RNA sequence: GCACCUCGAUGUCGGCUCGUCGCAUCCUGGGGCUGUAGUCGGUCCCAAGGGUUGGGCUGUUCGCCCAUUAAAGCGGCACGCGAGCUGGGUUCAGAACGUCGUGAGACAGUUCGGUCCCUAUCCGUCGCGGGCGUUGGAAAUUUGAGAGGAGCUGUCCUUAGUACGAGAGGACCGGGAUGGACUUACCGCUGGUGUACCAGUUGUUCUGCCAAGGGCAUUGCUGGGUAGCUAUGUAGGGAAGGGAUAAACGCUGAAAGCAUCUAAGUGUGAAGCCCACCUCAAGAUGAGAUUUCCCAUUUCUUUAAGAAAGUAAGACCCCUGAGAGAUGAUCAGGUAGAUAGGUUGGAAGUGGAAGGCUAGUGAUAGUUGGAGCGGACCAAUACUAAUCGGUCGAGGACUUAAC
RNA sequence: GGUAGCGAAAUUCCUUGUCGGGUAAGUUCCGACCCGCACGAAAGGCGUAACGAUUUGGGCACUGUCUCAACGAGAGACUCG
RNA sequence: CUCGUUAAGGAACUCGGCAAAAUGACCCCGUAACUUCGGGAGAAGGGGUGCUGACUUCGGUCAGCCGCAGUGAAUAGGCCC
RNA sequence: CACUGGGACUGAGACACGGCCCAGACUCCUACGGGAGGCAGCAGUAGGGAAUCUUCGGCAAUGGACGAAAGUCUGACCGAGC
RNA sequence: GGAAAGAGGAGUGGCGGACGGGUGAGUAACACGUGGGUAACCUACCCAUCAGAGGGGGAUAACACUUGG
């Protein structure tokens, strides 16, 4: 669960490192976000050089939370991190490389361009 | 208790090998990618086991591409096909929660024959 | 504006907690007109069932900004609520600045600091018992006069790239899937806790010493965790319908040979109204109904709905308790016995006991052996305690009618 | 008939003056500008290392302060003398 | 009221991080602007710590062992602009 | 020096210009489990620039590798084109 | 079906692939130029000289069948 003023690492090649969450789009008083949910955020730390510069308001999708997800067959998955990928308003990564491993729920929510580039898809 | 065990008895698996938390294991899961059926493998160290009956579960830790991953399974699902013990570890407790804050060489578990 | 009211005292604003009411309606529902092609809109009418968001800046309302939303309504309630909270602000004693004053001092100018008491009698609100009544005494099952809860809404897919339109663009009416907020239960799963459960480890003191343990140091500290209670966990819900209506729209129809929804007749029509769903309910003194159980001593005031006595069916006191609980009540039992303790097996949980052996100079390791221990959980078993007893509790009125 | 120095200030009413900075968003803060209602040189002017249970603004770490509450220990409360 | 613990987040709380949590001992390495040359300075930021044996020139160093954790309890600076 | 950075192996000789292994950025094929590549060789292309050539023929000659030799290989090289 | 040659195919083994060809990014130093030293050194193919060339063993690709791709 990820709420207002949580901080996420970036699993992308876009020029951002840390991100601060501003909204949890979808609903009118919704509290938390999960794996496969879209978000509005601030860039807090960038990389010297990069398409995305610090201070920008931008959209991102969550992969890889600590309090993870639950599957219909009774099994669970959990990660050691919270991470997101910055998105281009029709679900495409604004970078070209995803880092680290990714949850399989991004298929059902139809981020198919992102499930092509992840190293591992769990 | 005995009315519940009798109803749930006919659904326990009999091909489950013996292992402890501390041992390494290969789970032969089953994934469904559209219509296709397929089998993955998930290799790691068993760190938990909390039990009594059909309600038994266990969990496996792995480090994939620089990030640590944990996956819990019920013991008797038909959606697993195989649990193989690869190594045996020397351990001193039941919950290895201290492994989730160590990395690399500090997270080493010694082997043992059985 | 006024000065009736309160000077032997009626405590100011924003915020918090908890709301309730009006409708001049912010969204959602239904409509007429359009300078309404479609998609979006303008305006007027009917409608108060439910809904109406998190931050930044200021003591701040107000306001501006950021990111969302179906929408981010306006008023009353001592500008709701301090014997319910806050005291940031205004309005005590200290000190300073600009400014006025010869001065003491002063300023709806500003600045830093600065004491908010109360054991609930009555009515009221939420829960829980005792008494009597309901016309013989009892054990159960119920109807429903009344009353309360609930009432929100998004996106996609299809119809269909169809109607409409030069193009750009793009529907009504239907069908299907999946969400947000809110809410009723529950502990199988994911976690929380778990002070009479298991283990590790520091200091010091005691069981005469060694080995093995007890006491104290926040439960000394650290790693786990059963029952029970729990959300962030899991299951469900606001489904479809009927009836009478509002605005609006008629059909037939004359007064008034025509026209006209209306006068006589006859329809359609809203998230609203009465039902439909859930819960409470015969103290509903209008005290309702059905099934089952029990059936007569003694003196007389005088024979009377008379008194007093022992009983039936049944109930209670008293004891073991928990699925119940502030107490009392409720429910499970009292030898016609598994009600609680103990015992004998088991389980969750911990993680390899004590005593020996073997290998080491030693710290330690391996082995006997998934060992030992094990609150609340599961089976069996009368071993201890539910012993012996007592108390209360009917005898059924009168009038008319039909049989 | 106010010099040097300083100036929207513990002083500026209008006023949240204007511009730059910091935040996704800054009527407070810092830098500058001068149109000083009503600064100004011992009721001293302007700097200033060290120091302060002083006043103000921003960061890292940490957290039941909060989202939004749950469980447990003891004392009162509750029943009896 | 006084205490102990808490998933995920980590000042979103409030007039204001108020109250809590966090730092805390000894040994070693290192340590900026500024300055009245004394300071600033415990600046900041990092590493070691138990037990057995051998050697110990002396102060220590090497080899081995055990646990999640060795100032294993109690007592003891949060810091920066 | 050999796409950027580390390493070795085989061999008389390399830390190797059309070899191997690992990391990194980039490009490509995939049934998602995975795989492939390095023109500062000769031609050629896009781009940068004021600006710089043909995607040619042959091993007849000179040199080089292997083979006893005929020979097979040679964008070195000998010629042709602008 | 017994025939010997000619022309193909992959395999084990030798030698070559460290040459020839390209470029000037790094490098202010024994990198280069010139003059010396090694009583601190290595060298396949090529030329010369001397001496050997004995007697045994266990495998494997190819091939054939077969599994996952």
């Amino acid at each position: 669960m990820i709420q207002q003023e949580s901080r996420l690492r970036v699993a992308d090649n876009s020029g951002a490192r840390e991100i601060l969450t501003i909204k949890v789009l979808g609903g009118s008083g919704r509290k938390t976000a999960n794996i496969g949910d879209v978000i509005v955020a601030t860039v807090k730390q960038a990389t010297p050089g990069g398409v995305v510069k610090k201070g920008e308001v931008v959209k991102a999708v969550i992969v890889r939370t600590k309090s993870g997800a639950r599957r219909a067959d009774g099994s669970y998955i959990k990660f050691d991190e919270n991470a997101a990928v910055i998105i281009r308003d029709d679900k495409s990564p604004r970078g070209t490389r995803i880092f680290g491993p990714v949850a399989r729920e991004l298929r059902e929510n139809n981020f198919m361009k992102i499930v092509s580039l992840a190293p591992e898809v769990l | 208790n005995p009315l519940i065990q009798e109803l749930t008895q006919e659904q326990l698996r009999t091909d489950i090998p013996a292992f402890r938390p501390g041992d390494t294991v290969r789970v032969h899961a089953k994934v469904v990618e559209g219509t296709r059926e397929r089998i993955q493998l998930f290799e790691g160290v068993v760190i938990k086991r909390r039990g009594a009956g059909i309600s038994e579960t266990y969990t496996v830790r792995k480090v994939s591409n620089g990030v640590g991953v944990e996956r819990t399974f019920p013991l008797h699902t038909p959606r697993v096909a195989q649990i193989e013990v690869v190594r045996y570890g020397k351990v001193r407790r039941a919950k290895l929660y201290y492994l989730r804050a160590l990395h690399g060489k500090a997270a080493r578990i010694k082997e043992i024959r059985r």
